[PDB]
């Protein structure tokens, strides 16, 4: 009767006025990617209009989201944080 | 109002998580900690709770999913959780609701169980222990 919790995905959804430029900052500095996987994320994003951060207990993605959409809403842009069950 | 105990066991369970480079201080962190509060650990024996075991399921948990800050990342540190954040607010929310102050270990224990996706509430009720198993504790001992 008793199951542990899920994990989750995080997710980044594509919008029209988000930077390139800021998608890698948000990847390097939330998610630890180098520039170069950064990049492929940031590309997938777009071409895929979403794509996986990353997959975390359902309590550590539930903050990343909330520390993600703070920081693209306290730099003006409409970034879009998501999380999904595993 | 958090007692001296309480923010002793806060304090060190947040320095221990700052010297590990955990990116995040967890409600998982919070129970571990709790495990040596007077208060809550008063409280889990009268549940019966195989400290040793729960302890060791809480350490394993912590360090295969709390990320780890890099060195390079000296910008930031530390941070707890919204769940761990609302367990200390539903503690103090809980104490103030019935008239009085003084927030113990216990407490927290008790406001563990609202944060119902934590590993630290599945660990509990999975050595059967119940809110109000704790509650009760709280309010007639035994």
């Amino acid at each position: 009767a008793l199951k542990p919790p899920s994990m989750y995905k995080v997710i980044l959804v594509n919008d029209d006025y988000t930077p390139m430029e800021f998608v890698i900052d948000v990847l390097q500095k939330f998610f630890s990617y180098d520039v170069e996987r950064a990049t492929q994320l940031m590309l997938a994003v777009h071409y895929q209009g979403k794509a996986i951060c990353g997959v975390f207990t359902a309590e550590v993605a539930e903050t990343k989201v909330a520390m993600v959409n703070k920081y693209a809403r306290e730099n003006e842009h409409p970034l879009l944080c998501t999380l999904e069950k595993a | 109002m958090l007692n001296q105990e309480l923010e002793l066991s806060l304090n060190m369970a947040f320095a221990r998580a700052r010297e590990h480079r955990h990116e995040f201080m967890t409600v998982e962190h919070l129970l571990l900690a709790l495990l040596s509060n007077p208060s809550a650990r008063e409280a889990l024996e009268a549940c019966s709770v195989d400290l040793v075991a729960l302890r060791q399921e809480l350490e394993a948990f912590i360090e295969q999913t709390t990320p780890v800050l890099p060195a390079s990342e000296e910008e930031r540190d530390t941070q707890p959780t919204l769940s761990f954040q609302r367990v200390l607010q539903r503690a103090v929310f809980h104490v103030q609701s019935s008239g009085r102050n003084e927030v113990t270990g216990a407490n927290v224990l008790v406001a563990i169980f609202s944060e119902q996706e934590s590993q630290a509430a599945y660990l509990l009720r999975k050595h059967e222990v119940s809110r109000l198993d704790v509650v009760n504790f709280i309010s007639h001992g035994t």
